[PDB]
């Protein structure tokens, strides 16, 4: 112990010194590295505060005693398919009106007064309850007149400021994340009582939406309808025309991503038809690829993720078509419910339009692309439409449609993507309308041929 | 009594291992309910390995922990291999791995929603390393003081998951348990080594020296302390992954990098304020835990010619173990800049959980030849051989599966046989090993100013 004291002294203490200020200066480098490398490293964007519903597709149900069943009808039933609709990872349930409605008066008409037919007020209590807990969130439409010939009452429903005014605050008080109103066109100048309404549901609180609706396909009235309020979520007949011409569905979906280039948007057929009311057959597994990538938010009626044909099955009403539970959810004359419509039917097959909508919904409202990546649409085969969605450092997208006869190859010509999103020459395959096409593969954008009426979706995650 | 027992012991097995591990198990498990499950098991497992541990202990008396248990259970032969085994493997590996956690979650306030570079984790990882052993050899008082205050940021580390996973139980937010034991296919072939993840939490028994002379009453107070505070921290430890599994569904937790932060961001407001700084707190406890842990170890095994005599040698003033820290620092860079979480953890449990398998085997002998030797505690023998018979069943099968990184492993344990070399040879070739290791003797003492303990 001595010795070793005698031994710190000069001469070889100054070797003593010079080995911890080396591990000092090597320790100081580490430190200034780790922290250069902080500084070096991309710092991301700000996620922009998603809403619950900017996550998934909304979900419309009209007539319940079709949604349930004939004579079964009743608020408390949703209760036992609120599961079901949890299962199809969607956000919301335009569930509506159940108000008291008698008919064609507006006297004899009130929002504030829950249908009994539907059953009361007891077991809505237990359809919020209930919903809270899935995180299915419920939205209320309040049309009033929805029994009679017009949708809204026809001499002058002047009361809607102070009717639906009292609506917006009630049954927010309740705890109705939203609501909607429909045909807008005969609100007569809807975009001041839209106005009205919107200011009332966001100023309430930002997290309670209100949609609006109307049979219009020209972009001025929509744009018109969008005059001054530009958080209303309008679903339009813009794409109510069948279109599938390689201009159409693309020239109408970038003129409208062009209006408000980037202004959240609601992407739907229709207002309260299903898609088969328009859509032909082989495009229903099509449009469902489309709807659930473009930018915005998605809304379905009820059976339109398993494509309910009027066409196929008779007896249906053209309105309110009879949704298929099990092997006799069709109360009328029977025969034609065959194991391919149902929806047990379909929630086994994995190559099903139920199994398809499943996967579409999972990755929509699960993956940070699809929720809120920029959109980017280039130029591609003549019947055709291609894009990308793409967010700071997360996973790409790419999606192909073929809507014509003849199988075409893909014709990327990009040429003009930014270079924190251009195209790599293969692509991690992830799924297809038409299957068969090993789901998995990366697929090369060359060789890219496709077969008619088929969609793709891709992934190339570079640094994305 | 027994009250200030179980403190004592609960405060080492709690630590950084309930942030590493769950998303470790549900990996190669393939479900919850099934991965809940592995938890409960290894807790169980867990118990009886420091239950047998226990008694080891208390039939030997010869003091100096797991080192001992194995010198003359079985001889000097597999004590020689333990001591190199455990310097060359698992202690360095167990730093790197609870290191490679708090790095990445020191660094998760600053990259809130990004994906952090592996090289800033491994470079802030070895700063904390070299900040951890200049505390350890700087002074001794304020790493004991640190101590206490970290591994009371270790309790909250984990009442702060714990409280806001039951209050959104006694709410209601049972959805991810529905199909428990159902999920990936997850064959056995990758069973063993969630096994590795899930022993892993519990970790803090093995150099857990008990003493018979201060303890009070043994026979009572020893297996009364281990058996009623193993159950509190399964119990703990079950709780934190059902409030784990609660928030956060099988899928996302599997894609995450860090658990506790998405788990406090989404459920807290001020989640990047308290949650990753409380888990690198909690590290940097676990880290801390190397204090004279290892430098003990250096001191009973140099004492009968295993180690090198610098190697047990504390300094001048500032008493410290200078000389066993950097010996532990180079293999901990050595580690952690060439290797993965994921494969660092199958090189550490490999070779702790063999020559633990190997050693409470070594009960199932004492008590059978040469018995009936100042046994105040006696465990049935039904807890040794069913810890011996699962842990060298879930290591020799963890070599059908992942070779490459416990392969490697058990080459380096293997190559302690021929190692035996240096404790035993006809001649060490005076100039030629003799001459350079008294040089390096000189040097290292004269360097590092460190003299023998007492001696
Ligand atoms: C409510 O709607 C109106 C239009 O109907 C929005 O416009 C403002 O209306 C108030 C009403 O007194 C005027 O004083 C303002 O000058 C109008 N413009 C602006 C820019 O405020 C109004 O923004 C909407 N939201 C509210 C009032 O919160
Ligand atoms: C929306 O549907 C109506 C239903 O016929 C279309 O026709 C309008 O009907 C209302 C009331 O029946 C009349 O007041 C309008 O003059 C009708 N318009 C036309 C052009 O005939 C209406 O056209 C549809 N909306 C659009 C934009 O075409
Ligand atoms: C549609 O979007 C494109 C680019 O996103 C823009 O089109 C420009 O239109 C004006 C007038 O028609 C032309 O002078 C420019 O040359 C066009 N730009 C390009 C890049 O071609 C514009 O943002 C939108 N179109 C309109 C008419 O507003
Ligand atoms: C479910 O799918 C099968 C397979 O296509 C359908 O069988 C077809 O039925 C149509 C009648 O609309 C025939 O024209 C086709 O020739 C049939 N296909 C084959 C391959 O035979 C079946 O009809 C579908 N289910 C229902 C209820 O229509």
């Amino acid at each position: 112990e001595e010795l070793l004291k005698v031994a710190g002294s000069p001469g070889w203490v100054r070797t003593r010194w010079a080995l911890l200020l080396l591990f000092w200066l090597g320790w100081l480098g580490m430190l200034a590295g780790a922290v250069v490398i902080i500084v070096r490293a991309p710092r991301c964007r700000e996620l922009p505060a998603q809403k619950w519903w900017h996550t998934g597709a909304l979900y419309r149900i009209g007539d319940l005693q079709a949604f349930q069943g004939h004579g079964a009808g009743n608020l408390a039933g949703l209760k036992g398919r609120l599961d079901y609709l949890s299962s199809l990872k969607v956000k919301g349930l335009v569930l509506g009106p159940i108000h008291k409605n008698q008919k064609d008066d507006v006297a004899q008409t009130d929002l504030l007064q829950i249908d009994p037919n539907f059953g009361s007020k007891e077991d809505f209590d237990s359809l919020l309850q209930s919903a809270k807990k899935k995180s299915i969130r419920v939205i209320l439409d309040l049309t009033p007149n929805y029994r009679g010939e017009n949708s809204w009452f026809s001499t002058q429903v002047d009361t809607v400021a102070t009717k639906v005014k009292d609506a917006l605050e009630f049954w927010l008080q309740a705890g109705v994340d939203g609501f909607q109103v429909r045909d807008i066109e005969n609100l007569k100048d809807a975009s001041s009582f839209l106005a009205e309404w919107q200011n009332i549901t966001k100023g309430f609180s930002e997290d309670r939406l209100l949609i609006a609706g109307t049979n219009s396909s020209d972009l001025q009235q929509i744009l018109s309808l969008l005059e001054s309020n530009k958080d209303l979520l309008l679903t339009s007949s813009y794409l109510s025309d069948s279109g599938s011409t390689g201009e159409h569905t693309k020239s109408l979906v970038t003129q409208y991503l062009n209006a408000t280039g980037n202004r959240w948007c609601s992407w739907s057929l229709s207002q309260a038809r299903l898609l088969t009311s328009f859509l032909p057959a082989q495009l229903l597994r099509l449009y469902q690829l489309m709807l659930f990538t473009l930018p915005g938010t998605p809304v379905f009626s009820y059976g339109d993720e398993i494509g309910l044909d009027a066409a196929a099955l008779p007896g249906q009403p053209m309105e309110a078509p009879v949704m298929l539970w099990d092997e006799s959810s069709f109360p009328d004359i029977p025969g034609a419910v065959s194991a391919n419509m149902t929806v047990k039917g379909q929630s086994e097959d994995p190559g099903s339009l139920l199994s398809l909508f499943r996967r579409l919904s999972d990755q929509r409202s699960k993956e940070r692309s699809l929720l809120h990546g920029d959109f980017h649409a280039f130029s591609a085969g003549p019947g055709l439409f291609s894009y990308i969605r793409h967010w700071d450092q997360n996973e790409r997208f790419l999606v192909v449609l073929n809507f014509g006869d003849v199988g075409l190859s893909a014709g990327l010509q990009a040429s003009d993507l930014p270079a924190s999103a251009s195209l790599p020459a293969k692509a991690d395959l992830l799924l297809s309308t038409q299957p068969g096409r090993e789901e998995g593969s990366p697929l090369e954008l060359e060789r890219l041929k496709l077969e008619p009426h088929e969609g793709l979706l891709l992934r190339f995650p570079y640094a994305a | 009594t027994l009250l200030r027992g179980v403190s004592i012991i609960i405060g080492t097995i709690i630590g950084a291992g309930i942030f590493i591990s769950p998303k470790g198990v549900l990996q190669n498990t393939g479900s919850v309910g099934m991965s809940l499950t592995i938890w409960t098991v290894c807790g169980v497992l867990s118990l009886f390995g420091a239950l047998s541990y226990a008694e080891l202990g208390t039939t030997i008396k010869k003091s100096g922990g797991h080192y001992t248990y194995i010198l003359e259970v079985f001889g000097p032969l597999p004590a020689f291999v333990r001591v190199w085994v455990e310097l060359l493997i698992i202690r360095p590996a167990a730093t790197a791995v609870i290191s490679l956690a708090f790095g990445r979650y020191i660094l998760e306030p600053f990259f809130i929603q990004c994906e952090i570079p592996e090289l800033a984790i491994k470079l802030i990882t070895a700063v904390g390393i070299t900040v951890v052993m200049v505390l350890n050899s700087m002074s001794v008082s304020w790493s004991a003081r640190i101590q206490i205050f970290l591994t009371f940021c270790k309790l909250t580390a984990i009442l702060i998951i714990i409280v806001p996973g039951v209050m959104q139980l006694i709410k209601g937010q049972t959805q991810n348990f529905k199909d428990a034991f159902s999920g990936r296919d997850s064959s056995i072939t990758r069973l063993p080594l969630a096994f590795y993840y899930g022993m892993y939490a519990y970790a803090g028994w093995f150099y857990l020296n008990f003493v018979t002379e201060e303890v009070e009453n043994p026979e009572k107070t020893i297996p009364l302390a281990i058996c009623i505070s193993m159950a509190i921290v399964t119990i703990g430890y079950v709780l934190t992954n059902v409030a784990y599994f609660t928030t956060i569904n099988a899928e996302e937790l599997l894609l995450s990098n860090a658990v506790a932060v998405t788990f406090s961001e989404r459920l807290l407001g001020n989640f990047s304020l308290a949650v990753p700084i409380f888990v690198a707190l909690s590290c940097f406890g676990s880290m801390n835990g190397g204090v004279f842990a290892v430098s003990r170890l250096f001191y009973v095994a140099s004492r009968e010619g295993h180690l090198p005599e610098i190697l047990s040698m504390i300094h001048v003033r500032k008493h410290t173990p200078l000389p066993a820290v950097i010996v532990l620092h180079p293999l901990t860079m050595i580690m952690l800049f060439s290797g993965d979480l994921d494969s660092l953890l199958n090189f550490l449990s490999f070779a702790r959980w063999l020559f633990i398998g190997l050693a409470v085997a070594g009960l199932i002998y004492l008590r059978y030849k040469c018995p009936d030797m100042h046994r105040p505690f006696k465990v049935p023998l039904f807890i040794p051989a069913l810890f011996s018979f699962t842990c060298l069943f879930m290591v020799a099968l963890s070599l059908y599966s992942d070779p490459f990184s416990t392969g490697i492993g058990f080459v380096i344990t293997l190559t302690g046989v021929p190692a035996y070399y240096l404790f035993i040879i006809w001649d060490k070739k005076p100039r030629w090993f003799r001459i350079m290791s008294e040089k390096i003797t000189r040097t290292l003492q004269i360097i590092l100013e460190v003299v023998p303990e007492e001696d």
